[PDB]
């Protein structure tokens, strides 16, 4: 009503316009929650809370690392509710090693437990996962030196890396309990440059197309 | 008897022209 | 045919009640409480829902026109009103279906291209432009809906009194029904076919041994939905446009009456209008109720409004 | 391991010997405070629209 | 903060001149800008106002069609293109910044001034010269023609001080809202029409000319000016 | 002598329990059995603040009862004029994972923090016309869950590293660290005199701290799950705690016990936020079930529901004049109720 | 009216589809 009040209303309108501009700017930039080790290798491949930003083929990415957060995930994973996809990293070489941090339980059991917890959260019901089964080069020698039965006593012994990696992969997607609603894009991380980023780009493009169909009311 | 045109003429006229036949 | 009149009145009324209920429900769900307006789809579902709402609210007037055999005891002004509302709602409905299809194609085609890509260029410049074209393609209805009284009774007997080239438009009603069939069926259905077939081709192009859920189920659901949509439109609007073409043909050359279209306009045409307005009840369920973002709104409002 | 146990014992011993008034007097004090400022509570007793900042 | 302005000089009657002020320190884009005149031997007069974002533009009735105001935020400059200059357009033009939000302090920094020489709420200050000496209190009065108390509980009356050789300095923006770096000895009071400013412990640097100006309606009106002399 | 120390701890806990049982001669319910019920207060929404494009995680009123700051995961910190719904400010944050925000009592500053582990203090009143960061406080190893301005230069912050700290803003160093919790500290409330503050952590324990001394005066238990919200009673002698066990509890400080339990058989969802009214007769708690309940703090009888949000009601606040209550929610809207 | 005469000429002689142009 007053002159200063109208000037304040105009100021608020400019603020809201810039807010809308920033919101539509941030709507089409893809968020990637990175969990997990191989995380360092993955984040260096395309190169508190670590946000690393990369651009690949006219598209803007953000990758979030929460490894340093040694707290209860139940208290801040709802913050990450709404991301485009989750990048899960697994070291295939960590099947004969034990004592993940300090305990008697071996690795690839803690990894599967964390995968089950993340995959089956009340928050990530429509959130696709990108599995990166890293450490192939180490796995080549490790499977020959020692059998896969150490991690999985219930395995049919055939150690040639052609299907033991397939067995680990199959168990990891078997941990999924809400199929036909969520997709596990699995990839065996090759050290070749511009290969993992392409896999992430393809998975995210598929996720985007699914999301647009859902917004249209089709899928 | 004498008259044998009934509602057929009105039915035909509303079918040919009309709003119900929009 | 002794009680065919009352049966047709009853079916008209049933269609009207169900359509009014469905359209009220979809409005109350998606804008009375949710208030979703950001996406272009939502606004188009709103406009479509209100358009088909008034389209099927137009039904009882015809229902009483049929219940009184062929007696229309109403006034000239609201004859103009009823004819304008029915024709304009037909147009607006069909153009909003067509706009919906084009928006869906553009949404699923301009997905990866975030910084790249009359004409449907603005979600705001085409929501009232479509409405205006629908109104203007229907003004002839009001400006020539001159009711006449024949035998103690007055019909909504539309006549075009002029002599620019003859005793009617070109040789009969002509242009005003040519526009109906063409501009309300063939151009919109053509656009719908083009855009949905292109959408299915595009989804097929990107990763159509196909995993069930990621690739196979995606096409199996997208093609199923576009098929049900286009089949609903075509099936619910084909008998009526077919009978208007038949009548325009018997009001053009090749004019055998010979009971050939008498039985048509006696029995099939009431059914044709029944289906034409049943599309107006199947539209909101396909466009606002199938989506879960409003199914959850219905579930919440069931216990919010009442027990 | 000894340090945490010793600090726990010391903390409990510091938190053990404090004056504890009866629950009756505590509830009475809360009641008296609530009844003292009841009339000055716009939320509890709604204020007329003439002097309502939010109308 | 610095609002330095240049572009003045001697101009023949009927000519055209452009004044330009360039901002230095503050966020120029978020501030509204005013042009205020000061005739050779007269008080302060308001000319134009350019809104933040260049949305709303207002002019005095004297300069409505002749003068125009525009800003260049990327260059941090404010212009005033004057046309049909007449002998009453000679003054020393000041650039005033004003940001507007709840609790803001409009009219807080003024420019040095540009000398241009050409060859409505009534705000009254009956006193013209108050003889004062350092140490004691001084009360400066100011009356209005329309009540400045709005329905939102705000009285829109500001206070200013020109020292013998400086640009005006805000003292009290609202009825009694003391400015940023002004000593606490300044205060204001009033109800709707009668206003007063009370300096408590006067000293030498507090002498000057005091103006009261309203911000209730668009044609902002100053006063004649009350002078304090040693 | 580990066994001896453990036995001493157990017997000393039993001494605590016996001393608490002795002083529980009556109950707040029995004493309040005669007071008249509040009734059924139905607050109507008055404003609706729009402009956040993500979940609202925190809000804090100003001491003037007109300006409020909002924190959201869209990375913005909006200062609101509640009367006119105008936006006074919109601070762009370096990190978008903000979980808490506070308003300085004087109004000059505003603080926020989150998963970046840093309490960022913003100068709202600067000569250059904008809002700028005046200090980034970085000494915490876990996310900041709450922060309250103790004055214009002191701020007390709780974090999910089981420690709360008292900071000095002009130097950026933490004067006093408050240890003793065995789980992540979720909420924090300052006493009106600002000589004590209660902190409720993820160990289902609420501790009463002394700012000057730096010690835990008194540790309160009773909740069956982690405490997400805590608030002082207006006189500074009691506090309420909203948790995840679908129950709010009113603990006393002079008696060292629980007074009332605010639970209903229908509510099975956790409490996100808790606040009292000006007189202390009302307890407003926001829940995971999309709305906010008003409780009779003396009768434990539900006296209303503020059902207006389409998502989790995360933050909640009552003005210092008691006029309005403001609830924020994950639906990206703030509403002023009255 | 005109319609009655048109019907009289139709179901006695025949419809010429000329008097009903102005009748519909």
């Amino acid at each position: 009503v007053s002159a200063e009040d109208k000037a304040a209303a105009e100021r608020s309108k400019m603020i809201d316009k810039n807010l809308r501009e920033d919101g539509e700017k941030a709507a089409r930039e893809v968020k990637l929650l990175l969990l997990g080790s191989g995380k360092n290798t993955i984040v260096k491949q395309m190169k508190g809370i670590v946000e690393t930003h990369f651009t690949f083929k006219d598209l803007h990415f953000k990758m979030f690392d929460v490894g340093a957060q040694r707290s209860e995930r139940k208290k801040w994973i709802h913050c990450f509710e709404g991301v485009t996809a989750i990048i899960f990293c697994v070291a295939l070489s960590a099947y004969d090693l034990v004592l993940a941090e300090d305990e008697e339980m071996n690795r690839m059991h803690a990894s599967m437990k964390l995968f089950d917890s993340i995959c089956n959260n009340k928050w990530f019901t429509d959130t696709s996962i990108i599995l990166f089964l890293n450490k192939k080069d180490l796995f080549e020698e490790k499977i020959t030196h020692s059998p896969l039965t150490i991690c999985f006593p219930e395995y049919t012994g055939a150690n040639k890396y052609d299907e033991a990696a397939s067995y680990i992969q199959s168990k990891f997607e078997d941990l999924n309990k809400r199929k036909d609603t969520k997709e596990i894009y699995t990839h065996f991380t090759c050290s070749t440059d511009t290969k993992n980023v392409q896999f992430v780009f393809d998975a995210v493009t598929d996720v985007i197309i699914k999301n647009n169909l859902k917004d249209c009311g089709l899928f | 008897g004498v008259r044998l045109c009934g509602r057929e003429f009105i039915r035909a006229v509303i079918f040919t022209c009309g709003g119900s036949r929009w | 045919e002794a009680r065919v009149r009352i049966l047709i009145s009853v079916v008209y009324w049933v269609v009207c009640a169900l359509g009014l209920a469905g359209n009220l429900l979809v409005l109350y769900l998606m804008k009375s409480m949710q208030g979703w307006r950001k996406s272009s789809i939502n606004l188009f579902v709103t406009n479509l829902a209100l358009t088909d709402f008034q389209f099927v609210l137009t039904l009882p007037f015809w229902a009483v026109e049929n219940a009184l055999d062929f007696k229309w005891p109403f006034g000239k002004a609201m004859c103009k009103i009823v004819s304008m509302v029915t024709s304009m709602n037909m147009y607006a409905s069909v153009f909003f279906l067509t706009a919906m299809s084009v928006t869906r194609y553009h949404s699923v085609a301009s997905a990866l291209k975030s910084h790249r890509t009359s004409c449907c260029f603005s979600a705001k410049a085409l929501c009232v432009w479509i409405w205006a074209l629908a109104a203007l393609a229907s003004l002839p209805s009001a400006i020539f809906s001159t009711t006449v009284k024949v035998m103690g009774e007055e019909l909504c007997l539309v006549r075009f009194p002029d002599k620019l080239l003859g005793r009617d438009r070109q040789f009969w009603l002509g242009l005003y029904h040519s526009q109906k069939v063409l501009l309300g069926f063939v151009l919109p259905l053509g656009i719908i076919i083009l855009c949905y077939l292109l959408l299915v081709r595009f989804i097929a192009d990107r990763r159509a041994g196909r995993p069930t859920g990621a690739s196979a189920r995606r096409l199996s659901k997208v093609t199923k939905s576009v098929t049900i949509v286009v089949l609903s439109f075509f099936l619910c609007w084909l008998p009526n446009q077919a009978l208007t073409t038949w009548s325009i043909l018997i009001k053009f050359n090749a004019v055998p009456f010979s009971q050939e279209y008498f039985l048509c306009q006696v029995y099939a045409f009431p059914v044709s209008v029944c289906l034409a307005h049943s599309n107006s009840c199947l539209n909101p369920v396909l466009y606002c109720l199938v989506r879960r973002e409003f199914r959850k709104a219905l579930k919440s409002l069931l216990w919010r409004i009442a027990s | 391991s000894i340090a945490q146990a010793r600090k726990l014992v010391e903390q409990l011993k510091m938190e053990a010997n404090i004056d504890r008034i009866k629950v009756s007097k505590a509830a009475a004090d809360l009641m008296a405070y609530c009844e003292a400022h009841a009339k000055e509570d716009p939320l509890l007793t709604p204020v007329p629209a003439s002097e309502n900042p939010f109308r | 903060v610095q609002l330095v302005e240049s572009g003045g000089g001697l101009v023949q009657p009927g000519g055209s001149r452009k004044l330009s002020c360039s901002a230095s320190g503050f966020a120029f884009s978020s501030f509204g800008m005013h042009w205020v005149r000061q005739a050779p031997e007269k008080g302060l007069e308001w000319v134009a106002y350019i809104s933040s974002g260049s949305g709303t533009i207002y002019y005095a009735d004297t300069v409505k069609g002749r003068f125009t105001i525009s800003r260049d935020d990327p260059k941090n400059t404010l212009f005033l293109q004057m046309t049909s200059l007449r002998s009453e357009d000679t003054a020393m033009y000041y650039c005033v910044r004003s940001i507007y939000y709840y609790g803001s302090s409009p009219f807080d920094f003024w420019g040095q001034g540009t000398t241009l020489t050409v060859s409505d709420i009534v705000m009254t200050q009956a006193t013209s010269s108050v003889p004062v000496t350092p140490g004691e209190s001084v009360s400066i009065s100011c009356r209005s023609s329309k009540s400045l108390l709005h329905s939102n509980g705000n009285t829109y009356l500001y206070w200013f001080l020109q020292r013998p050789g400086q640009s005006p300095q805000l003292l009290i923006y609202r009825m009694s809202n003391l400015a940023s770096g002004v000593p606490d000895r300044f205060s204001g009071s009033g109800s709707g029409t009668a206003f007063t400013l009370t300096i408590s412990r006067l000293e030498a640097e507090d002498v000057g000319v005091y103006y009261c100006m309203q911000h209730l309606e668009y044609p902002l009106t100053f006063g004649a000016g009350t002078k304090l002399e040693l | 002598e580990l066994d001896q120390l453990r036995q001493e701890a157990e017997q000393l806990k039993n001494q605590i329990r016996d001393a608490r049982k002795a002083c529980a001669d009556a109950t707040l319910s029995q004493i309040t059995n005669n007071i008249d019920p509040v009734g059924r207060i139905q607050m109507r929404t008055r404003r609706t603040l729009r402009g956040h494009l993500a979940k609202i995680y925190a809000m804090h009123w100003g001491t003037d009862s007109r300006l409020l700051v909002s924190a959201s995961q869209d990375g913005k910190l909006i200062i609101w004029d509640s009367y006119t719904t105008n936006k006074v400010h919109a601070i762009p944050l370096r990190s978008s994972w903000v979980m808490t925000c506070a308003y300085a009592p004087s109004g000059n500053y505003v603080a926020c923090g989150g998963l970046d582990n840093i309490c960022s203090i913003y100068n709202l009143k600067t000569r250059e016309g904008n809002v700028r960061v005046s200090r980034e406080l970085a000494g915490h190893t876990g996310y900041l869950s709450c922060c309250r301005f103790l004055d214009d230069n002191q701020i007390v912050t709780s974090s999910g590293d089981t420690t709360c700290a008292l900071w000095d803003i002009e130097t950026g160093q933490q004067t006093t660290t408050f240890t003793g919790h065995t789980g992540d500290v979720m909420s924090l409330s300052l006493a009106p005199d600002t000589r004590l503050f209660v902190s409720g952590a993820c160990d289902a324990s609420a501790k009463l701290w002394d700012v000057r001394e730096g010690m835990c005066r008194q540790t309160f238990t009773g909740h069956e799950s982690d405490i997400n919200a805590i608030c002082f009673f207006p006189n500074g002698n009691a506090f309420a705690t909203g948790s995840d066990d679908a129950t709010c509890r009113l603990f006393d400080l002079r008696a060292d016990q629980e007074l009332m339990t605010y639970s209903h058989d229908n509510i099975i969802c956790g409490i996100t936020s808790v606040s009292f009214s000006k007189s202390g007769r009302l307890l407003l708690a926001g829940y995971d079930d999309f709305n906010c309940n008003v409780w009779d703090a003396l009768k434990a009888d539900r006296a209303g529901v503020l059902a207006g949000h389409d998502n989790r009601v995360s933050c909640l606040g009552v003005t210092d004049d008691g006029m309005a209550v403001a609830t924020g929610s994950w639906d990206s809207f703030l509403k002023i109720w009255n | 009216d005109v319609l009655a005469g048109l019907s009289s000429s139709c179901c006695k002689w025949g419809c010429s589809k000329s008097e009903i142009s102005s009748l519909c």
